[PDB]
């Protein structure tokens, strides 16, 4: 099936529910990355739990063929599923991820910033223009060409939604969880939540990416959930005096706790910033 | 470094 | 101060607030591992913040400088300190992490499983004999060296009580997280817990290694934490099939809820698994 | 991959 046509190399990366590869295509001699999830859970999971897992992974994969065909989302070329396994085979980005990046140079510059920005804006107005809300927004789910362009990919928790549809799970990365999303879980009669989670989620990208550090950063979890809910953050002491009030005013304006008044994609690149006149 | 939950 | 006597190569891991990198000693040319802690919270905490992180990296290197010289543990060699960084210089352990090897060969057998489970319960015991709770046992914590034996590292979240203490805190690696700990984030009129949450995370460590996968693993996290809580887990389907039945009594006298109840290191040494006649 | 946390 999967090894009787690729050949296998090196780790890349590690999940939850899986390991990224390195391999190589048989018949062209090409090299692609390849995901290996486990849907069995590692050992032993129960008949229900991995039915869970099956479905949650062809939800995955049909979004992935949904929004091929863009030039910064990643590309899906294969899949493949076994009893235990599924194989999904996408383009290989030697680059790797933008937290690789950040980790290297520390800090971005406004202007470098504005590039990455300008390119991610442009990738979420045209998912949320489908009503598909990708739901786990961060700087290691976004890949970097050889010409640095940026690649989006794990659309492992992503949504189509439907007319009126909201969700009501609490799922993302701790700290780039928007508020809304934490409310859920302490109020079991909350509305839901939206596609407005993603933007919050790219405020919290946008200030690492300038300040060298995510916004809402503390040891204790409790604490980082309590000033997440209020939208307790600052531009602080000499870290962000080299930059513009424009960019801040962006910044704060991804930063808003109550999600009706939360700015859009559509918003945000109108925006002076990326220009007004 | 951090991975994704489900609750 | 540590650029003027060592030379920083690639990065070897990462944490929430630490990159772990490779150097090589100038004057001796000699290779180490490096890791760099950020007490400023990337680009931006506060000063309270700040201060918070700076004293708990400074007992971390406090329980290291306590329990050096045992085989087993990591040795830490120097450290040096400035206003927003922490640099701790280690033994360089060039076969990397029990999590990787686990990764390489999806299981582990009986035999393989009986020889770390012994080391690691040893420097258990150590530990408790001096009052010290580790808090954040896993596999991604466990070092191994050029002949294969395991090296305890990551202090980070560790403690030496007193006399009577007790810790409230909720902190640790999800899917390791013993039930009293969890128990303690639902009700603030908890007595506490104390060194018998590393004997759950050790139960979780042993399970993960013999069947592929985590004992209490699920995709929504909410669940997790239920199953965890009621201690809903079990030897299923094929996968634990080849085993003998005294090393899953093993495993569940660690994978018990009630803390009082649930073996000790000392215990579990003395169990027919390592031996009884 | 599994990070630690502190609430
Ligand atoms: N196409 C690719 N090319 C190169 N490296 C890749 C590629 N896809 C993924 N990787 C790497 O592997 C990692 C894991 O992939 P992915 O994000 O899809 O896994 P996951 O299990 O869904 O992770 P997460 O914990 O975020 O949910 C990424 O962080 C990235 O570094
Ligand atoms: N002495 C060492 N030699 C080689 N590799 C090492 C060494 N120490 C650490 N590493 C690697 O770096 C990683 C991170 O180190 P460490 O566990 O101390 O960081 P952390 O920030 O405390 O991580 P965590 O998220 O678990 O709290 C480890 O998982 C390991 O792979
Ligand atoms: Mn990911
Ligand atoms: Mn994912
Ligand atoms: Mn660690
Ligand atoms: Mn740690």
């Amino acid at each position: 099936g999967f090894y009787e046509n690729y050949e296998p190399k090196e780790i890349l990366g590690r999940g939850v529910s899986s390991v990224v590869r390195r391999c190589i295509h048989k018949p062209t001699c090409k090299e692609y990355a390849v995901k290996i999830i486990d849907v069995t859970g590692g050992g032993s999971f129960s008949a229900e739990e991995v039915q869970e897992l099956r479905e949650a992974t062809l939800k995955e994969v049909d979004i992935l063929r949904k929004v091929s065909g863009h030039p910064n989302i990643i590309q899906l070329k294969d899949t493949y599923e076994t009893n235990t396994f599924f194989f999904l085979v996408f383009d290989l980005m030697k680059k790797g991820e933008l937290f690789d990046y950040l980790t290297e140079k520390v800090t971005l510059s406004e202007k470098e910033t504005r590039k990455i920005m300008r390119a991610l804006l442009e990738v979420i107005c045209a998912l949320h223009k489908l009503n598909i809300v990708h739901r786990d927004l961060k700087p290691e789910n976004i890949l970097l060409d050889d010409d640095m362009n940026i690649k989006l990919t794990d659309f492992g928790f992503s949504c189509q939604l439907d007319p009126g549809e909201k969700l009501r799970e609490v799922c993302g990365t701790p700290s780039y969880l928007a508020p809304e999303i934490i409310e859920c879980s302490m109020n079991d009669n909350h509305p839901g939540y939206g596609k407005e989670v993603d933007m919050w989620s790219t405020g919290v990208i946008m200030y690492t990416l300038l300040a060298g550090s995510p916004p809402f950063w503390h040891r204790k979890q409790m604490l980082m959930l309590r000033m997440i809910m209020s939208g307790n953050y600052q531009f602080g002491s000499p870290e962000w005096d080299d930059y513009s009030d424009t960019v801040k005013d962006l910044v704060s304006r991804f930063l808003v706790v109550q999600p009706q008044k939360r700015y859009t994609a559509e918003e945000a690149l109108a925006h002076p910033f990326f220009q007004q006149y | 470094r951090q991975m994704s939950f489900r609750l």
